[PDB]
């Protein structure tokens, strides 16, 4: 089935819509509630490649200067990376020079 | 053998008209060499022979004989190494060498038990007489006779640290080095140590096993002795493939035959590494390079092991299958040989460690689940119970329940695997191994993160092992929590620090969790897991770690400290480029102390032991000639960008000039001659710099581009406009290319593959109309 209620019934269109909400507010001005809206699938990363939502909100949530993010975004790219070694490990240096 | 066999045959011939038989003389014939035989079976024939020459001469003296029976005991070879050994003992019965040497050739000569009855009397003389090299590796020979390994690893170690000691006095590989040195009881301690292991593929991030990281170590310090020795960096790349260090043994094979013409040895290692990698064509390319060299190397564990799993892996189930059969059929891997065996046939059998014989019953067991259907055959569970029953409680064990674990993984049983681990509750086998098996299996083939750590908490209560909290920490690295994955680590390390690989992945957490400060801790904690220079660590790491945590004046202590470094054996020239290297990032650390002067004359000091590196690194891997050529180069241009931070584009013109003439074929040299020479005035110069640069290459994205705008300059806009739509055909949506060609063509008169390189930039993307510089590039377009 899907998740509880009928406003989460089309879960997968719901993520879809969101993760495609995510990408126009990426460029339209909205970045924070691309962040939001992709926090939404933080949920939904099942679906969808799990990787792209991730670097999704940690390269456009750390360059929002989000810091607590930040430390978390971070902490996506050095532990259990799934974030490609190259820029996996470029953000780690970041990650040894900002925290 | 070959100018020894004619130097031998020539030297029989001369022992006829001098005295055949002479003490001194057949003394030095050989003593400084037969010290050891532990390399070759070529060192035999001269040094055993006139040992015999020389002994059954006159057995009084110790050195000698004693060793030259050592020698005899390297390959096992008890008959000659008892007797001279005994004729010692007849003659001087108790002494340093002598009894200690006898003691050793009895505990492979079927007694392992019974040369351990006198320790009362052998301790109070030895005391005395270190009161008033065979001795320890004795101690530790016979300690590991006994059973346990742990104090056979120490005191064998110590045996070879102090023939280490020994060696340090000698300049290089040496004769009398060889003597001091002694390789033949470092290699025996060596090939003792590869018996944890076996033919087994080895991973230090697994379980670890700190005694063949002290073997890596030990043997490179012997090939810093001795680069001329076949066993050096034979058994080093042999302890390398069991240190999870498996293209460092390719590179050391690769050595090998190149310093020996071929090398039967070196092509099973490199095979064993394929396979170990899992390269199967290259594995049965080595295979075949091996079994070109000799296919009677096929009946012995490490070769059967190896060639058995290459041709696993090269789907020959006939070969697997026969050389697993020859194993089996065939005595020496389904029976464990007896010691009384190494006296009879001498360098052939050696007791065989139970890894090695439950990996054999374990890949037979696979083989016979894949000619099956379900990978359960008859012959595969019975292979598996065997690999269970022959290595249950012991300590050269890897399946007590290991066995069926890893069959039901194969099954899918992982539960009931789960629960076969569950009936041992130590590592005598493979219980963290398996653990991480099955833990690894619920956390990505069963998806629960929640049995992942569940199986390390269940190790942990069974036996709380290092690498148990370390599974515990790798697990809490995986539930997000990579704090809890540090906490585990220090748990894991203050269990007990038994390796560099458990402090170092505590300090790997602590840098993936933001806290660098424990983590340099730690780097200054884990300093080296065995000698071979601590203060190269101590002051260029310790002098990084400064970096690290912003000491840069502290970090010029510790760097240029750094850069007056040392090794044994040879040091060869990798002390001076490392002082190269230190003094250059010490450069770079006066740069960060904002010394822009201090940056000009730390760099331009870096750039003169370059300029010596532009000469004195050239070869030794000879990339470097090239390679130093670029560096002063790059260091010369730091120091131009030094100048331009200090204000002198003239001194960045020289240090220009120094860069192409360091590296002509340079290409930013080129651009950077160039553009200050534009700067100057000089598109001719540029010019020049792409008729150079086409030179050094035809076609390059300078070469092509700037030589179809330098004839536009002569307005000849077609080639200008070939190569930049070139350009934006291999780069679409390069915005500053975009851009660049489309006022091109426009200033060309073409308005018409202006919207074709338009549509080129977004034809393989789908979202590149509301790229920015496509918005601009196009803009300008309708402009």
């Amino acid at each position: 089935s899907g998740e509880a209620g009928v406003d989460s019934a089309w879960r997968g269109a719901e993520a879809y819509h969101f993760w495609l909400l995510a990408h126009r507010q990426l460029y339209a001005g909205n970045v924070d509630l691309a962040m939001r809206t992709a926090l939404h699938l933080r949920e939904y990363e099942d679906l969808l490649d799990p990787v792209e939502i991730y670097s999704f909100l940690a390269l456009a949530a750390f360059y929002n200067q989000f810091f607590g993010q930040c430390s978390k975004a971070f902490i996506k790219l050095e532990s259990m990376p799934s974030i490609p070694n190259d820029k996996r490990e470029s953000f780690a240096d970041l990650a040894m020079s900002i925290f | 053998n070959k100018q020894a066999a004619k130097q031998l045959q020539d030297l029989f011939s001369s022992m006829n008209r001098q005295e055949p038989k002479n003490a001194e003389l057949f003394f030095r014939v050989a003593r400084p060499f037969g010290r050891l035989a532990c390399s070759d079976p070529t060192l035999l024939g001269i040094t055993y022979l006139m040992a015999d020459r020389a002994a059954q001469l006159r057995p009084e003296m110790a050195a000698y004989v004693v060793e030259a029976a050592a020698q005899k005991l390297m390959m096992d070879e008890t008959t000659n190494a008892t007797e001279r050994f005994t004729q010692a003992l007849q003659l001087d019965e108790l002494n340093l060498e002598a009894n200690a040497g006898a003691l050793e050739a009895q505990i492979m000569a079927g007694e392992l038990e019974e040369a351990a009855g006198q320790i009362m009397f052998l301790e109070d003389m030895f005391t005395n007489a270190a009161a008033a090299p065979t001795l320890l590796y004795l101690k530790g020979l016979l300690a590991w006779k006994q059973g346990m390994p742990s104090e056979g690893l120490g005191l064998l170690e110590r045996s070879i640290a102090a023939l280490f000691s020994a060696a340090a006095d000698f300049h290089g590989p040496s004769l009398e080095l060889y003597a001091a040195l002694n390789p033949a009881r470092i290699t025996a301690v060596v090939r003792l140590l590869l018996q944890s292991i076996g033919g087994e593929p080895r991973a230090p991030t697994e379980a670890p096993s700190p005694l063949i990281s002290k073997v890596t170590r030990a043997l490179d310090l012997l090939n810093k002795q001795a680069p001329a020795l076949q066993e050096s960096a034979l058994l080093h790349a042999r302890a390398l493939y069991l240190n999870g260090n498996l293209d460092g043994a390719l590179r050391k094979a690769g050595e090998i035959l190149r310093m020996n013409p071929e090398e039967s040895s070196a092509h099973l290692l490199i095979c064993s590494v394929y396979v170990a990698q899992d390269k199967p064509e290259l594995a049965v390319s080595a295979l075949d390079q091996a079994v070109s060299s000799n296919f009677a190397i096929r009946e012995t564990p490490l070769y059967h092991v190896v060639q058995a799993k290459v041709l696993v892996a090269n789907n020959k189930l006939d070969d697997a299958k026969r050389v697993l059969e020859s194993a089996m059929n065939l005595p020496g891997v389904r029976t464990a040989l007896t010691v009384q065996q190494r006296a009879r046939l001498g360098r052939k059998v050696v007791e065989p460690t139970l890894h090695e014989r439950a990996t054999v019953y374990l890949l037979l067991a696979d083989v016979l689940a894949r000619q099956s259907k379900i990978p359960d055959a008859p012959e595969a569970k019975k292979y598996i119970q065997d690999a269970i029953r022959e290595f249950e409680g012991t300590s050269e064990e890897v399946r007590v329940t290991v066995a069926d674990c890893e069959l039901a993984i194969a099954r899918g049983d992982v539960e009931g695997a789960l629960k076969k681990l569950r009936r041992i509750p130590k590592e005598s086998p493979h219980y963290v191994k398996a653990r991480m098996a099955m833990a690894d299996i619920y956390l990505r083939h069963r998806k629960d993160k929640a049995a992942y750590i569940k199986c390390y908490m269940d190790l942990v209560d069974h036996t709380p092992d290092y690498d148990s909290y370390c599974m515990l920490g790798e697990a809490f690295m995986q539930i997000q929590e990579p704090e809890k994955a540090v906490r585990a680590f220090e748990s894991a390390l203050e269990f007990s620090p038994k390796d560099v690989d458990l402090i170092t992945r505590c300090a790997r957490a602590l840098v993936t969790s933001h806290d660098y400060q424990r983590a340099i801790d730690y780097y200054t904690k884990a300093i080296a897991n065995a000698r071979g220079g601590a203060q190269h660590a101590l002051q260029l790491e310790l002098g990084n770690l400064l970096v690290r945590l912003r000491q840069y004046p502290a970090a010029t202590a510790a760097i240029n400290k750094a850069l007056e470094r040392n090794r044994d054996g040879l040091p060869a020239t990798e002390n001076l480029q490392l002082d190269v290297e230190a003094w250059s990032m010490l450069a770079k650390v006066h740069k960060g102390k904002l010394e822009m002067e201090g940056y000009s004359q730390a760099q331009s000091r870096a750039l003169e032991l370059q300029k010596q590196l532009l000469l004195k690194l050239r070869g030794e891997l000879p990339e470097a000639v090239a390679l130093q050529r670029e560096r002063t180069a790059a260091i010369c241009f730091d120091l131009a960008e030094q100048s331009k931070r200090a204000r002198q584009f003239d001194r960045a013109m020289e240090l220009y000039m120094e860069a192409l003439r360091h590296h002509d074929t340079h290409v930013p040299s080129m651009l950077a001659v160039a553009k200050l020479h534009l700067a100057n005035g000089d598109t001719d110069a540029c010019q020049a710099q792409c008729v150079t640069l086409l030179k050094h290459d035809p076609d390059n994205e300078e070469a092509s581009i700037m030589l179809a705008e330098l004839m536009f300059h002569k307005e000849h806009y077609d080639t200008a406009i070939y190569h930049f739509q070139q350009l934006l055909e291999r780069s679409p949506n390069h915005y500053g290319a975009l851009a660049q060609l489309i006022l091109l063509l426009r200033r060309a008169g073409r308005l018409e593959d202006v919207p074709r390189y338009f549509a080129l930039a977004e034809a393989g993307s789908p979202k590149a109309v509301m790229d920015p510089g496509y918005h601009y590039c196009k803009g300008i377009y309708n402009r």
